[PDB]
Formats: structure tokens, sequence, C-alpha cells
């Protein structure tokens, strides 16, 4: 009677991944197994064609083997024909399928990835063995450099020698003042954007002064000095660098003219370092420009920064020793596109490779459209013939448009579909190649398959190429042939045309000048209404009077550059004399701001004019500083470009190039996403120009590759072989494994990906653990091996998380990053910990360690009595007072009211995950935050949703009663009038820069990640803000959302 | 007129995957606004030509006219203007919508499978090319001593003949038999290529037999939604 005896007879327990809730896989040391045995036999190939067998260990250098091998050569036939040991090499067959030649002969035969256990001596060829050091850029890529140089593909092989170009120009730079400049490249002053403080910050100065610590070293080099300054907080390192030197030498054997000259000369030679961390202050910047100052003012720290000999730091510099590679037309005055006088027309040909259920699906047919990311004409499709079997139209589509009505970034989306309308696979093509010619031939589209959140028939926002997955959909297909390579106009060209187009314009009757797309005017409330228009945020989308309205108008449209992105979606692409047209204005526009100017390199704008002055607007603003706060977007954006060499790729090149804070960052979100075989290409190929021109931190970047590679793979094993075995079983195969030297060797000595500024040192292994999570992340812990460990952090430690996609959370720290910038330097403390998080791989990342912070449910079963019947509401407000007693107390509660109210409205904008008592932590100063934020822009809203609008952290009792210092009806204090009023002010800051915050979300459509698929994705976040309505509107809404999910509370402002 | 059924997030996601012409219909701003599909947004005596008396009067004359004459590049119509038991329309709302949720994850589960088995077979065929290019190296090797093993016969033969040619051809025959092994690896490959080609195929296809269901499975349950909604908007959460 509980299931009405209904049996389900389809079901059986044995034989799903529910049961204990992972993606992979990949092959490790040797092919199909993830670490070599301890002892293992490999076949040596000698050269007197002898195989001998040794019985090496895993960890053995191929130095060692090879005096081995020699020294066993000598037992076998044939050893007269043998060669000193020093005049060979090691060879094999590697698990990228190539034949890499092995010089560096310290290599442990694990490491070299070898694919069968076997090694072939040779006399090592192409004498040039510095040039076949590009195993290091192909380590750093993840394939090797020669897989390039045997693609047919002139595009490819155009941008590996073009982009050149950028290579050789930012080395020059670097070069320039050297060795200054060279030590300006490898450490960038670290500094906030503005030298202006906010106001807060300054009144922890009294008028304006730090007390610093600057330290020293002398004899041998063991003890050090402070030298307590106490200085302006906008006075520069130079001046800082003096008043050290003058404290450390006024003496009274020593007159006041005398100290002077003994300033003068010793003053230039040092320059200051962070202790603890390799951070330097390289040039004339306010102290407090400077991070690391700002933090110790916000933190209430005393900065310790050391002297540091300039000639101490040109020691560990290198030279950059840039080399160019081993890799060192038109046909006619061909016919120009707005000749061809026809209609377009494309021949569908047959599909090959279609799977569907001939018993399920009745009819399929190709669907088909030009577009833009919007499309220039309507939609068709071909007739539903050869339905299933074998699919084959031999049919010729005809799209009423005009061939020079194509602007130079048209693109055709096409699709196979089923019919009860249904897409089984889709491809999009640009109609123009990268040479600027219309497409003519017969083309072999392999397919992509339909993602999760498009169900939509078609697809444009998906990638222009061809599938690199042969066994797919291939639709082939026959473009138009026109007798000649049919090229786009040159600007010259298009000039003119518009040029006439306008003085066209002046001539037309007034009588027919009312066909609602032409001005005569030369009105007050019409420039009231465009300016309204500007203010609009990107998902506002226009009308059609508003679009042809401001079409007409686009000459004061210069006035408002800010209307741009507007006027832009206005233009009908369609219309070539109105594109000559607009084409003109932006060749003079007047550069924007990058927060709006962003907005160009999405795939709303696919024109390469409009995302050029995007670029230029990014020359002039973009510091390097705010560049790579965006530098995720500006990666993902890439994607939406049409070709491999572009404006954006050769800007975001050099500025890599040109700081290698930038060029750390953008290495890493690259070759995170090299699994993709929707970038492996483009991405591959911009990250072999990097590693040959970045100088020495490839060496740095392959220590860190190398360090990555092994903790996947020792996850790898632990996720599969050594699961069902205890954490003590796991543990003990861990710590195993991690005392083995060519762990030992790779997981020691290199730099974090988390931040390159902090080393790694040594493995305390003790503190080196498994977390519980059945991921089974490895909590990793390092020595930080700088001078002054003790002042910074003696401990260095970090999570590496195998099993997740760590890039929305990625995105939502990032985010909130945002959002504590916008708050606090428009005057008001809020206090949000973006902890570090970065993606290296498919699923694969590293996250940063907040020591002494907890999860509220430590909070509460640690101060949890026994005899467990049920948590205190005040158990977080007492551990919280057991930690800060005093005055003490008091900037305590004002820490965590502080960040709890800016963690409201993020997290209530945002609609991230919702917040319980074991992802919400605490600490011990006060401080509140929120870590595995999951699905951002409320996706579990996929599954139902509609008008949910979501408060995810809720303010339960344990908040409240903290937040009102342990009162009774906490809702009715000043301590909660506060609170709230901080969360109003948030909340509102965040809403007048919502122009941002789309755009960012709009740029990261590219990133496959199921939580962004389309821009209405994108769109809670206009609800969430209320941006159709007016602020006080917004204001109420935001009050009324905050009431209902807490009962009681919001009602007065 | 109110009763003609005429924000823009809810609007977009009513004409999501609708037909080539379906439509429908800040006050410091505007009054009204048509939404044609072709998405095309359009304002509203109700922009020179006013003589239309009625929110409903200028819906209907663009229901059998295009919008060409009106706006040149607009040559598409108004075409498509897209259980009496409250509750047991909620209960199959629950039932669809566990049905789709339920449906949805065997999608999911399957692009998954579909994902490995692309990287897991092109892995293969990775390995394919190592292993050509492997037993090329022992096909070269098995050839580069049969030079100089035969040449050593030809230089004295006497001087140990099968004392040396054995322990010649010894090591020959364990190169060859080891060529033998690897072939018969790649081999085995090749076999659990096509094994895996056809799985992957196997799944490609169910997919798209699961996927024109999953999408009648929601407009299904989005106008169940719609009915019930013409306004209890927080007892749908239980059903959902
Ligand atoms: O015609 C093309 N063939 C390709 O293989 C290709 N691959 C990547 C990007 N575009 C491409 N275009
Ligand atoms: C003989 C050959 C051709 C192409 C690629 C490779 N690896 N080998
Ligand atoms: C839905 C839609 C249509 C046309 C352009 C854009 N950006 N979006």
């Amino acid at each position: 009677s509980y299931y009405h005896h209904h049996h389900h007879h389809d079901y059986d327990i044995p034989t799903f991944q529910g049961a204990m809730g992972p993606p992979r896989p990949s092959s490790g040391e040797l092919w199909g197994i993830h670490l070599m045995p301890p002892r293992i036999l490999v076949e040596c190939l000698l050269p007197n064609g002898m195989i001998v067998t040794l019985e090496c260990l895993r960890e053995a250098t191929l130095i060692t083997i090879k005096h081995e091998l020699f020294k066993e050569a000598r037992k076998y036939p044939l050893h007269q024909l043998l060669q000193d040991e020093s005049s060979y090499i090691f060879v094999s067959v590697t698990q990228e399928a190539e034949r890499e030649e092995f010089f560096d002969e310290t290599r442990r035969l694990c490491d070299l990835r070898l694919f069968q256990p076997f090694l072939k001596v040779i006399e090592p060829v192409g004498n040039r063995e510095e040039k076949i050091l590009n195993r290091e850029i192909g380590f750093a890529i993840g394939m090797p450099v020669c897989e390039f140089d045997m693609v047919k593909d002139p595009e490819v092989q155009d941008f590996r020698r073009n982009i050149l170009n950028v290579c050789k120009e930012a080395v020059d730079l670097r070069d320039l003042n050297s060795p200054h400049s060279r030590a300006m490249y490898v450490y960038p002053p670290n500094v906030e954007s503005s030298p202006e403080l906010p106001k807060h910050i300054y009144n922890k100065l009294d008028k304006g002064q730090i007390i610093v610590v600057i330290w020293v070293i002398v004899s041998p080099n063991n003890d050090k000095q402070k030298y307590t300054l106490k200085i302006n907080h906008d006075c520069v390192p130079e001046q800082v660098i003096a008043e050290a030197i003058r404290k450390k030498t006024r003496s009274m054997l020593l007159s006041s003219e005398q100290l002077k000259l003994c300033v003068l000369e010793y003053q230039g030679k040092y320059i200051l370092k962070v202790c603890g961390c390799d951070e330097y202050f390289l040039e004339k910047y306010p102290l407090s420009q400077y991070k690391y100052i700002r933090s110790c003012i916000m933190l209430g720290r005393m900065p310790n920064l050391m002297l540091m000999a300039k000639e101490s730091l040109y020691s560990q510099l290198p030279m950059d020793c840039f080399t160019m590679p081993s890799y060192s037309n038109g046909e006619t005055s061909t016919k120009s596109l707005w000749v061809i006088n026809s209609a377009l027309r494309i021949k569908i040909l047959c599909a090959t490779y279609v799977n569907v259920n001939i018993r399920d699906i009745d009819k399929i047919y190709v669907r088909t459209g030009i577009y833009h990311g919007g499309e220039p004409l309507c939609d068709n499709v071909n007739t539903q013939r050869v339905p299933c079997s074998n699919p084959r139209w031999n049919e010729w589509l005809n799209y009423d448009i005009y061939i020079p009505d194509l602007p130079r970034a048209a693109r055709l989306c096409l699709s196979i579909c089923s019919v009860e309308h249904c897409p089984l696979a889709w491809g999009n093509i640009n109609l123009f190649d990268y040479t600027d010619t219309l497409v003519s031939g017969k083309m072999a589209l392999n397919l992509w398959p339909v993602p999760h959140g498009l169900e939509d028939l078609l697809n444009p926002i998906g990638v222009t190429g061809s599938n690199p997955n042969k066994e797919t959909p291939c639709l082939e297909l026959e473009f138009d042939w026109f007798s000649s390579v049919v090229k786009f106009p040159d600007m010259s060209v298009i000039e003119e045309h518009a040029n006439w187009s306008v003085s066209r314009e002046a001539g037309f009757s007034y009588s027919h000048a009312g066909l609602s797309n032409r001005l005569a005017r030369d009105r007050e409330n019409d420039k009231e209404q465009l300016k309204a228009i500007s203010t609009r945020d990107p998902l506002s989308e226009i009308t059609e009077q508003e679009k042809d309205f401001l079409w007409s108008h686009r000459h004061y449209c210069v006035t408002i550059p800010e209307i741009l992105p507007k006027l832009l979606l206005s233009v009908k692409w369609n219309s070539r004399d109105e594109v000559a047209q607009m084409y003109c204005l932006v060749k003079d526009w007047p550069p924007i701001k990058p927060e709006q100017a962003m907005e160009l390199l999405d795939c709303n704008y696919p024109d390469p004019m409009v995302r050029g002055f995007a670029v230029r607007c990014l020359e002039k603003y973009l510091t390097d500083d705010k560049l790579s706060q965006y530098l995720i977007q500006l990666v993902q954006v890439l994607k939406y470009e049409q070709y491999l060499d572009n404006l954006l790729v050769r800007f975001l090149l050099k500025k890599a190039l040109t700081n290698q804070r930038i060029g750390h960052f953008f290495f890493w979100h690259l070759k995170s996403e090299m699994h993709n075989k929707t970038v492996s290409q483009r991405f591959g190929l911009l990250l072999e120009s990097y590693c040959r021109a970045c100088g020495m931190y490839l060496k740095h970047l392959n220590r860190q590759v190398e360090a990555m590679e092994k903790l996947i793979n020792l996850t790898d094993i632990l996720k599969q072989e050594k699961k069902d075995e205890t954490q003590k079983v796991q543990m003990k195969f861990l710590v195993e494994q991690m005392r083995r030297p060519d762990f030992m060797d790779a997981l020691q000595g290199f730099l974090s990906p988390l931040n390159p500024a902090h080393q790694l040192g040594n493995l305390r292994l003790e503190e080196c653990r498994i977390m519980s999570s059945a991921k089974r992340p490895l909590w990793l812990n390092w020595e930080n091996p700088d001078i002054m460990s003790e002042l910074l952090f003696q401990n260095n430690e970090i999570i590496f998380k195998n099993g997740d996609d760590l890039r929305q959370d990625m995105l939502t720290l990032q985010i909130i990053r945002i959002m504590e910038n916008i708050w606090q330097n428009q005057g008001l403390d809020l206090r949000m910990l973006p902890y570090g998080c970065l993606s290296i791989g498919d699923c694969v990342g590293l996250i940063e360690v907040v020591r002494n912070s907890h999860t509220i449910m430590q909070i509460q079963c640690k101060g949890g009595l026994k005899g467990a019947l049920q948590f205190n509401s005040h158990t977080l407000h007492q551990w919280l007072k057991d930690k800060n007693k005093g005055e003490i107390y008091d900037a305590a509660i004002d820490l965590f009211t502080r960040s709890c109210a800016g963690y409201c409205v993020a997290t209530f904008i945002l609609g991230i995950g919702d917040r319980h008592n074991s992802n919400i932590m605490v600490k011990d100063d006060g401080q509140l935050f929120h870590i595995d934020f999951g699905h951002f822009l409320d996706h579990k809203k996929k599954k139902f949703g509609y008008k949910r609008e979501r408060v995810p952290f809720v303010l339960t009792q344990d908040f409240l009663i903290v937040i009102s210092k342990g009162a009774q009806e906490c809702t009715k204090t000043r301590e909660f009038e506060r609170f709230q009023e901080m969360c109003y002010k948030a909340y509102l800051a965040i809403r007048q820069h919502a122009n941002l915050f789309i755009n960012l979300f709009s740029m990261m459509l590219g990133s496959g990640m199921p939580e962004l698929q389309s821009f209405d994705d994108i769109a809670y976040i206009r609800k969430t803000l209320a941006l159709d309505k007016t602020e006080q509107e917004a204001l109420e809404y935001f009050m009324k959302q905050m009431n209902d999910a807490h009962h009681g509370g919001w009602t007065t402002k | 007129l109110q009763d003609a059924e005429w924000s823009r997030e809810e609007v977009n996601e009513k004409l999501r995957d609708t037909a080539d012409g379906t439509f429908l219909v800040t006050k410091m701003h505007g009054d009204y606004t048509l939404t044609l599909r072709k998405n095309k947004l359009i304002k509203i005596k109700y922009s020179d030509p006013l003589t239309f008396s009625s929110v409903v009067e200028l819906i209907n004359h663009y229901r059998n006219e295009s919008l060409a004459q009106y706006n040149p590049k607009l040559d598409v119509k108004l075409l498509y203007p897209v259980e009496d038991n409250i509750e047991a329309v909620g209960k199959k709302l629950h039932e669809y919508n566990t049905q789709f949720q339920e449906k949805s994850r065997e999608y999911d589960r399957l692009y998954e499978e579909y994902t490995r088995t692309s990287q897991e077979i092109q892995m293969k065929r990775t390995a394919i090319e190592a292993f050509n290019e492997t037993i090329k190296i022992f096909e070269e090797q098995c050839q580069t001593q049969e030079r100089y093993s035969k040449e050593y016969i030809e230089k004295f033969k006497r001087e140990g003949n099968e004392k040396e040619i054995q322990r010649i051809m010894h090591n020959y025959d364990k190169l060859k038999s080891r060529i033998s092994e690897i072939i018969d690896s790649r081999r085995r490959l090749e076999e659990d290529l096509k094994k895996q080609a056809a799985e992957y195929r196997e799944i490609d296809k169910r997919m798209n037999s699961i996927k024109p269901d999953l999408i009648q499975l929601r407009k299904t349950r989005d106008q169940y939604l719609m009915w019930l909604t013409q306004v209890r908007q927080k007892k749908l959460n239980e059903w959902l």
C-alpha cells in the first residue's frame, strides 16, 4: 500500500555514478599505465643492430642508463663496432607519437612519456642541438612543435610567420634600458590602478603617514637589522631608500654634511623588495599605490620591505637571448566583390555519417542561413529529401541577398535537422577567407553536436570552421564560382562609395525624406532621447524605431561616443551603402572607456573595423593593471575572431611579452583550454609564439608544467585503483609516491602558478594530505624559501583538485574581486575575500588556502555541547568572542558586518548556489566569506525556474546575533539599521556599473560553460539588479526580495 | 483589449524556438512593444501613419499584410499570434517536469560518454601512429643488423663461427619475435578502435532519439505551466 504493489520490472541494483558522486581520462608515464613500475625492463636498440635489455629503475637518469648500457654492450657481440658512449644520444617514440631525441640526459626514464619502454642509440643528427630545444616549447604547450610544420593550411602557416612581427617588437622593448627594463619585465610593479587613496584607508594613517620597516643584511649575510621609518604614504621608493640609509649611516663620527655625501653614493645602489615574496618596487609610484602597502594598511600591518643591492638582483636575472625560428600571394587585380552581379546561392550536396533511429525520426533536412551575429536575410531550408538512410540533396539553395551586400564578416550557419523540429548536428563557415577572398568551390565541413543549453534550430554563436573530429557528420557542399578569385573591397574603395552615399544622401526630395531612416533636422527633445538610449545596458534590446532613429542621426551620435555599440547594432549589414558609411565613422570615432569598448569584442560585433577600433581603445586607455583584471574575458573573446592573425591577438601577445605577470596568466588561460578541439589549433599556435619569445620564463613555466602533470597523474591513480581503500591506505600510497626522487625533483623547486611571486621550495610531507572529498584533492604544503620567509609566511600551501571544473568559481571569484574594487574605490568598505583559483586543464586546478578559516559547521561542531540535542544560535557568537576580546571584539564585529553585507549583495545579484553551514566561512579576525559557489546565474532554474529571483545567502539567527552584538530580537537594533544601509549602498553601487557585469558575462559565452550558453542566461542579472526599473523601485525591490526570504525586517530608508 | 493576450526576458522565453513570423505585444520611454520574431521589437491614435485607434486595431492590419511597406527590410507578416481542475493540471506539471528532468540526465550522461569516447578513440589513433612508428624503428633495426652481422661472417667465418653466429642469430630471433608481439599489440587496439567507433555511433544515435522527446516534453510543460498562471507563483515549486 506504499506503492500499490506496482513492480518496476526493468529495475536491477547490480549495474550509475549517482552512487558515490569524475571527469577523465589520461595516460601518464607509459602507454595505458599511470605510473611506470619501480623496476622495469627497457629494450635498448644499439647502432650495431643488437637489442640488449636493461632492467632500469623507474627513476633512473639517462646518463645513468647510458653509462650502464655501454657497460652491458661490451658483453654482447659486435662491441668493436661501437663508438665511445660520449658520441651518442637517446631517442624513442613518445606518447604524442613523435620520435623525440633525448638531449638533456639528466632527465629520468619516468618523465620521458615513452609509450613503449624502449630506447634507440644514435649519433646526434641535426648538428644545431640548440634548435632542437623546441621540445621545451612543446612540453610547455602540450603538443610537439613538429605537429604544426606538417599542417597544410596557409592561414596557420602564415599566422606562424607573420606573428613573429610582434615577438621581435616586444624583445626590443625589454633590452632597451637593460638591465633595468629586463628586471622591469620579470618583476613588474604590483600596483593598484589609482594613486588617489579611499577616505577609509587614509584615516588609518594619521594625516597620511605609515610606519614602515626596512631590513638590511651585512656580514656574512646572517644577521639582519630593522630600520623602522615613519614616512608619508605618497613618498616614492627612492625616498624610502634614502631615509633608511640615512638612519643606517648616522653616527657620532660623521658630521651633517659628511652624511649627505655618504647618502648620495650609497642611495642608488639599492632597490626595495617585499620581505617574504619576490615582489619589487622598481618605479616612481606612491608607496600607497603598490598593492602590498595598501594591504598592510587595511590589515593593520607594518610593511616589511628589504634593501637589496641592484647587482645582486641583476646577478639573479639572465639574458633574454631571443632567436628567430627555422620557419624564417595574389593572382592579379582580381574581380572586386562589388562587381559580382548575382544573388547568393549555395549548393548542399550530401551528408555521410548521420546517426539517427529510422524508427524514431520521420524525415531529415539541412537548415541554412547567412549571419553577422544577427541575420541579413530570410532563413531557409532545403526540402525533406532522402530522409534517414542516405541523406542526399543536390539542391542549390536560393538566398535573397545580392553578393555585393555581403559584409566582410559574413558567415553561413547550417544545421541538419529532424521532423517535430529538432537539430542533429551543426557547423558554420566564413563566406570570406583570411585573405579577404569570397568562398568559391567545394568545402568538406565536418560537424559539431548540439550542446546542452542550445535547443535552438541553428546555433550562430557557435565556432567558425570545421570540426577536427573526423568520424562525425561530414556535410560537404559547393559554392558558386565567378571565373576569378573574388576579393573584398579596399578601404580606398569603401571610403569613396561612402563619400558618394552621403553626397548622394543630400539631394533627394523632402517628399521622399519621410521613409523613417534619413535626417534633415540639423530638435532639443531628440538629443535627450539619444543619450537616454546611450545609458541603457547591452541587453535592453533596441527597437526598429530606435535603430532607424539612431541610424538616421548617426552623425550626431559622434557627440556621444558611448552610444556606438547601440549604433553599430542598428546598421543594416545587408546594405553595403550603410556599411561603407559606418566604416567611415568608426575610422575616426572618439576612443572610449575599455569597460564599454569590451562590448565591441563580443559575438554581436564580429566586423574587423569595429573590433579594430575596440583594440584601439585598449591601446590607449587599458592599463597593465586593468588588462590582467579582465584578461580571462580577453582570452575568451579570441574565439569570436574570424581568423588566427588579427589585431586583438597581436595586442595581447605583445602585452604578455612586455609584462611577465600578464605573460604568466596568459599562458595558463590558453594552456587550460588546450584539451578543447574548438581552440586546440588557435591556442597552440599562439602559445608557440609566447613560449618562443618570453625569455627565460619558458624554463620556469616548464617546471610548473612538469609539477602540475605529476599531480594530475597522482590523483588519477588515487581516483581509480585506490578508490575503495581507506584514507590510511591511500595516504600511505601518496606519501610513498611523493618521496620518490622524480617527485621530489619535480614538485619542490618552483613557482606557484596561483601567484608566481611566491616560490615553492621543499615539500613538508607531514603537512601534505588528502582531504575528505571523494574528488580526492591534495592539500599540498611547501617551505617558502625566501630570505625573509618568517616575515610573510614560513609555509605556503595550496589545494590541487583533479575533478571539478574550476572555471565557474574562477569567474564568480573574479566577479566578486571586481565588485569589491568598485565598492571600495568609491568610498565604502565592505570586505570580500576573493581567494585565488586557477584552472590549468580539463577539470584540474588550484585553490588558495586561506589559513585560520572554518566552515560554520566546524564552529558549531567544536562549540557544540555533548549528548547531541541541538547546536546553539550563539555558538558562532561565542566562538568569535572567544577569539576577539576587548576593543578587538568591537572591530571584529565590524568586519563580520562589513563582509557579510557585501557577500549578501553579490550572492543575491549573481544568484549563486544556496548558502548553508558547510560552504560559509568565518575567520578568526571575524570576516565572513563564501566558498564552492557551484552554478552562478541561477542554473538550477533550467529545471523549472521562472521568476524565482532567489536569495541564496539568507541570514539565519546565527549571523543576526553576531551582527547585533549578542542582543535579543536582533531584527530591531541600530547594529542592524547600519547593516541594512550597507546592503542598500552596496546594491545600488553595482547597479550603476551593471553594464560592466553584463559585458563581462557576455564575453564569457565563448567558454563552453553550461551556465553561459546564451545571452538570456546573462539576463538573470538584469532582473536581479532591476535595470528596467528606476533606482528607488530597484531599492524597494531589493528590500522586498530580502524581506520575504528573511520574514520581517526591511521597510524604511 | 486587455484580453487580447498582449518584461523583455520572459517574452524571449516564449518566443524561443518559434517560427519565422510569430509575435506578441519605463512608461516615460514608450507605451507598447510588438516583439516579432524573424527578435525584432517594434514600438507603438496608436510611427507617422498613426490612424489606428487601438492596440488590437493596429495588430489585425499587419496579420494580413507584411511589414515591408512600413519599414523597408521587414518582409515578414504577423502570421502566428501565439482539464479545468486547477490542482490536477498542477499535478501533471510535476509529472511532466519529473519526466523532463529525468529525461535530461539521460541526455547529459550520454554527452559525457560521447565526449570521453571522442577522446579515448583519438588517444587510440595516436597510439596506433606511435605503434606504427615504433615498429618502423624495429623493422629498421632488424634491417640495420643484417648489414653489420652478415658483413662480420665474410670478414672471418672460421673464428668462433657458430659460437659467434648463434649469439648473433639469437639476437636476430629476439629482434623479430618482439616485432611480432608489437604488430599483434597494434591490431588488438585497432579492433577495439572500431568497437569504440561502434559504441560512439550508438551514443550519437540515442541522443538524437532523446532530443525531440526532450523538446516536446519541455514545450508541453511550458503550456501546462502557462495555463496555471492564467496567480499562485510560490505553490509551483513543490510540484516543480
Ligand atoms: O577550411 C578550414 N579547414 C580547417 O581544417 C580549419 N581548421 C581550423 C580553423 N579553420 C579551418 N578552416
Ligand atoms: C612518416 C610520417 C608521416 C607523417 C607523420 C609521421 N609522424 N610520420
Ligand atoms: C536574439 C537576438 C537577435 C538579434 C541580435 C541579438 N544580439 N540577439
